[PDB]
């Protein structure tokens, strides 16, 4: 029983960790092109 | 989730 | 930065090293910038004590501007109206900040709140430039309006009152501490208040001594001069209960210790001070002081 | 049967520390 | 001694 | 303009509060308000718009707020389960050409102005908005470092003492998803669970204090053994082997988060003797139950 | 009458447990916490108030000596080190272990914990914490002092006193 | 009269509308009948109004209303503070007394307002209005005397006796007539408890205790110097020692307050705070009828 509850625990903190993963990527992109945005205009 | 159920294994 | 050093230090603090002796306040008059009404005002009162993280970004200039927002806060809970006013000489050292006033005054002040650290370092030097460090807070007046102070503060300035709590061991060192106080004028004699512990409301020792009494034991239990040692307050203990069990066969030790009160000054447990002659005022500000920086680290 | 056994046991180091506690009646990097 | 003379 | 009509006011500066930015706190605008204010006294709404004005333009000025009749008309349950839906006390209400942060409501209003974005008053409303937890991964800031261990650290006082619990487990549960996030343990909680290990019990809230023992900072096997392990061993040598069981998994997440963290090697080879010396002790200590030796075999996997 | 942990002969499958301090209510209490569940082996427990120990020509083997300290009285104190005087060294090896009640509450800790902490270090005995007046920390140091109690013992085979001394010693 | 309808008011505001209608039973002042005409459901200022408007239809006086405090007073019987006095040195009549007593507190300075009520158990209850030689007596400060007939004790509720004492105290002897009049240091709040003092009116075997005989000791010793009746309820005690120290003599003063002394210090034995034997000092106090003490070396 142990056994299946972390295999669940274990499947719903990957979810959570792609879905971190997801959202630091477009936080990534973003203060890319800000910073690149703000070195072209200066 | 195992810790969870740990927990609710001493509860016992 | 700050934090990895502080910490290492809140990591070295254990309960392994030896308890400091302690130098015994000297008859000091009251500083030359040290106004006598207002002190005069702020002793013979009683007082309760409240523990401060440091200020977040507070400014000495401004102190209209926080009267103001103090009264948009009551009139926003609800004749009345706020008073900032800064005092100076009770700081301990130059590092230690300017305290200051807040007084509630209905158009007869009926709620007053002081600011204060003396001698506080430990947390100065664990600080970065932009805070403010005045962790002792003092209260008199009605407790829905030092509650609604409270929540203005913590909105405010992101930090909370901790109601100080002070136990027998401290209690007992710091009834040492003004017990070796020197006082021209014996105007109080010394009393202790204990309280046996038990569910339904028990018998309440207050044990009194005469001051010149007093003086002498204490004097005959003074081995260093000008310091207060561990083995002078447990022996001043001890010859307290042997006396108590001499004259009675009950053993005062197992009880609990809730007040202590003398000429210059009177404790309590829950947090309440009252301050009598201003000769050694500062330096208890400094011990209770030391007490604030206990509960934040 | 089983309570046999497991009182024959804790005889069994009652008497080794009885032993070890008689022979003893004859700093700490040795120690650990 | 109880003092009774007060 | 609409604040010359004293029928519109109040609503108006409702209004005004709401959308004001840094950009439209003018100086002919702050004169007007200033003498609207003398003409019709310190009125709530008036008092709110202005303070307003001089969090954004303090230097004009010198030289979260409830308004009257503000009751929602138009509250049908569908509103509300959508107004529920739109936000993505133990916890602090926030209070507020920065970014306003009230403004931020949407994912790309922050990914548009991470860089021009400004510190809470209160940062506890950072815990449960992960918005603002974006800002904080990477702010590096020392004065905030300070105010949030204050702040955490006298939180978990107040909450103990005032324990002695569903509440309490739930914050300690929300700060310890937050935890999972930042890939980096607190300090509040280390201090916290340092000073309360001795006086511990092994029952309070043992499902989440073998969380927290789980993300612990990197130090030298010399310090956290006489104040941190002590009473650890005193537990376990003591304690039922289901929470033999939990130790062990909360030490091996340690380990993991460690290696995590160093990608030295003296104090991770100490922590492995002692956790094996343990090991050893218990599967002796419970008439060679095999109940551990999976936990044990796991932690060796890892 | 100095105590000595090797007088007699113990029962068949047999425990004993002491208990000094001052408290007597909260003594019968622990006591009842002890008693609520009964392993395979007969549990036997003694209370008194101070040392030595009242004589009696019927009396077991007492396997383990338990010191309960409240922090709230320095009497207790003062008890604990006016006992201490009549028990030998021997006990000292892992069958002697000090409790210490309501250390929680920092304000009504009379005495500092650094003190019991600096006594218990000058003697190399165990440590432990708890409080008496909650029912769940009272319930679980009653399996912890069982558990030791076990240790202790010798019903389980593969450890001693000096083992558990050697497992519960503190850094410094 | 004005001055007798506020005295009234402010007794009747004194007593808790819930047991009014009981007062008007213990006052039957006014007929059945007036009572009927007000109900006791509505406000409070209706019923004290339409009270004052029944005492108005009636001739209202200063005996009446005294009446009604004595009775006020007798309800309550737990707001003022009781001292004893001894008279000393065998025909009795309530007539004569009341006129010698009546006599002796006009012949006092001009005038006085003085009330009896006679009780249960020979209680006569007596208020006293002091008034000096060129003012109406003030109701705002009463005394109360309760006398017992052919009784060596009396009780005195002193709030502003202490200005004339001795007058108070020769006026009674002289009606009781008795020579020596003297005033044991005894003071308490429950007179019913001072009453009773004066008249002296009041499994899992697995277990092995160890020390038994101790235990049964101190609670058969504690039992022994207690009993099984309920101890009086006394609630303040206070003792002044001066005695050497043996260890120039020290002087000691301590005060014990409880809510229910005797039980506590009935419990210290048991919980193991005080010897078994209790000091004479405390297992006297309802014995040697004193609540004082004074110690000398």
């Amino acid at each position: 029983s142990t056994k299946e509850s972390k295999n669940e625990k274990l499947k719903e903190d990957l979810e959570r960790e792609q879905r971190w993963l997801d959202e630091q990527q477009q936080i990534m992109e973003s203060l890319n092109v800000l910073h690149s945005e703000l070195k072209n205009k200066v | 989730g195992v810790l969870a159920h740990l927990e609710r294994l001493e509860t016992q | 930065p700050l934090q990895k050093r502080l910490e290492s230090v809140r990591k070295q603090s254990s309960f392994i090293l030896t308890p400091p002796r302690r130098k015994i306040p000297q008859c000091s008059q009251l500083q030359e910038d040290v106004d006598p009404q207002k002190v005069a005002f702020l002793l013979h009162k009683q007082w309760t004590l409240y523990s401060l993280t440091p200020l977040y970004k507070f400014s000495y200039s401004n102190l209209k501007e926080y009267s103001r927002l103090l009264n948009a806060f009551i009139v926003a809970e609800k004749n009345i109206k706020v008073i900032f006013s800064t005092l100076l000489g009770m700081k301990g050292t130059q590092r230690d900040p300017e305290a200051f006033l807040v007084q509630i005054v209905s158009k007869k002040v009926l709620w007053t709140g002081w600011f204060c650290c003396v001698f506080g370092d430990s947390l100065l030097e664990t600080v970065s430039e932009d805070f403010t460090c005045l962790p002792l807070f003092l209260a008199n007046g009605a407790e829905s309006n030092t509650a609604i102070i409270g929540t203005w503060f913590q909105k405010t300035f992101d930090c909370y009152f901790s109601p100080l709590a002070i136990n027998a061991f401290n209690l007992s060192w710091m009834a040492a501490m003004w017990t070796a106080c020197k006082m021209d004028h014996y105007v109080a004699t010394t009393e202790f208040l204990w309280s046996v512990p038990c569910s339904p409301q028990s018998l309440d020792i207050s044990f009194a001594i005469h001051p010149e009494d007093a003086k002498a034991l204490w004097d005959s239990v003074h081995k260093t001069p000008g310091e207060v040692t561990q083995e002078e307050v447990d022996l001043f203990m001890d010859c307290l209960y042997s006396h108590f069990h001499r004259h009675f066969k009950i053993h005062l030790s197992a009880t609990r210790l809730v007040r202590v009160s003398t000429s210059v000054a009177s404790a309590h447990t829950d947090g309440k001070i009252k301050i009598l002659c201003h000769k050694y005022l500062i330096g208890v500000l400094a011990y209770l002081t030391e007490l604030a920086i206990f509960q934040i680290e | 049967d089983r309570m046999t056994l497991l009182l024959r046991a804790q005889t069994k180091q009652q008497l080794l520390e009885y032993k070890s506690m008689v022979d003893a009646s004859e700093i700490e990097a040795k120690i650990e | 001694i109880i003092d009774e003379s007060d | 303009a609409s604040l010359q009509d004293d029928a519109l006011c109040p609503y108006v500066c409702h209004l005004l509060y709401l959308l004001t930015k840094k950009e439209n706190v003018k100086p002919f605008r702050v004169r007007k308000l200033l003498d609207l204010q003398a003409k019709m006294g310190m009125q709530p709404h008036l008092q709110a718009l202005l303070s307003l004005y001089k969090f954004f333009a303090p230097a004009l000025i010198s030289v979260k707020i409830y308004f009257k009749n503000s009751e929602n008309l138009w509250k049908t349950a569908l509103l509300a389960v959508k107004q529920r839906n739109r936000g993505p006390s133990v916890i602090p209400v926030l209070n507020s050409g920065s970014f306003p942060l009230e403004q931020l409501q949407s994912f790309p209003q922050l990914l548009q102005n991470i860089h021009c974005l400004e510190l809470p008053s209160q940062m506890g409303s950072v815990l449960n908005n992960s918005l603002l937890l974006h800002y904080i991964n990477c702010v590096r800031d020392e004065p905030v470092l300070l105010r949030f261990y204050y702040w955490l650290s006298q939180t978990l006082q107040e909450e103990c003492i005032w324990y002695k619990g569903k509440e309490f487990t739930n914050f300690l549960d929300t700060i310890i998803r937050a935890e999972c996030f930042l890939q980096e343990g607190f300090y509040s909680c280390e201090a916290f669970l340092y000073k309360s290990l001795p006086l511990w019990d092994g029952l309070c809230c043992r499902s989440q204090f073998l969380q927290l023992v789980s993300w612990i900072p990197f130090s030298s096997f010399s310090e956290v053994k006489p104040l941190l392990f002590d009473h650890l061993a005193q537990l376990f040598f003591t304690s039922t082997i289901y929470f033999k069981c939990s130790v062990l998994q909360s030490l091996k997440e340690l380990l993991q988060n460690w290696l995590l963290w160093l990608s030295s090697m003296n104090s991770v080879s100490k922590l492995i003797h002692y956790v094996g010396w343990l090991s050893t002790t218990a599967m002796r200590l419970e008439s060679n139950n095999t109940f551990l030796l999976h936990f044990i075999l796991d932690f060796y996997e890892k | 009458s100095v105590l000595r942990p090797l007088d007699k002969l113990p029962g068949l499958n047999t425990a004993t447990i002491l208990l000094v301090g001052t408290e007597d209510a909260l003594l019968q209490q622990l006591a009842d916490s002890m008693l609520k569940e009964d392993c395979a082996s007969e549990l036997k427990v003694h209370l008194a108030k101070s040392l030595p120990l009242p004589s009696s020509v019927n009396r077991p083997r007492i396997d383990l000596i338990v010191f309960v300290v409240n922090l709230h009285s320095k009497y207790s104190l003062q008890n604990t080190e006016e006992s201490l005087r009549h028990v030998d060294a021997s006990f000292f090896l892992g069958k002697v272990c000090f409790l210490a009640t309501g250390a929680g509450r920092e304000s009504h800790c009379s005495i500092h914990r650094h003190t019991v902490v600096k006594l218990a270090h000058t003697y190399q005995s165990p440590l432990l914490y708890c409080d008496l007046e909650v029912e769940g920390f009272r319930a679980t140091m009653a399996q912890r002092l069982v558990r030791v109690l076990q240790i202790c013992a010798g019903h389980v085979p593969g450890v001693s006193a000096l083992n558990l001394l050697s497992l519960l010693r503190s850094s410094e | 009269d004005e001055t007798v309808a506020e005295f009234i008011k402010r007794t009747i505001l004194k007593i808790p509308m819930n047991e009014l209608t009981t007062i008007l039973k213990a006052w039957d002042f006014l007929s059945e009948n007036q009572l009927q005409t007000v109900n006791f459901r509505q406000r409070k200022e209706s019923v004290v109004q339409h009270l004052i408007h029944l005492c108005e239809e009636k001739r209202a006086s200063i005996s009446d209303a005294a009446l009604l405090d004595i009775i006020y007073m007798q309800f309550h019987q737990h707001q003022k503070v009781w001292e004893v006095f001894q008279m000393s040195k065998d025909l009795f009549d309530m007539k004569q007394f009341k006129n010698s007593f009546k006599k002796i507190l006009q012949r006092a300075l001009k005038n006085v307002t003085v009330s009896f009520r006679e009780t249960e158990e020979n209680a006569v209850w007596i208020r006293i209005a002091w008034g000096t030689q060129y003012t109406k007596p003030n109701q705002y400060k009463p005394t109360y005397v309760v006398y017992y007939s052919q009784t060596p004790y009396a009780f005195t509720s002193s709030s502003m006796l202490r200005r004339n004492t001795p007058l108070l105290g020769q006026a009674l002897t002289i009606a009781s007539k008795h020579h020596q009049i003297v005033k044991m240091d005894l003071r308490s709040r429950y007179l019913d408890s001072l009453k009773a003092i004066v008249f002296k009116q009041y499994m899992d075997s697995r277990i092995i205790h160890e020390n038994i005989v101790e235990k049964e000791r101190v609670q058969r010793i504690t039992q022994e110097t207690f009993g099984d009746y309920p101890q009086p309820q006394l609630e303040f005690a206070q003792y002044k020692l001066e005695t050497k120290f043996k260890s120039e003599p020290l002087r000691c003063l301590i005060k014990f307050s409880s809510p229910h002394l005797l039980e506590a210090l009935k419990s210290l034995a048991p919980a193991g705070i005080a010897d078994a034997p209790l000091s004479p000092l405390l297992t006297c106090i309802p014995n040697k009828r004193m609540n004082y003490f004074k110690i000398r070396d």
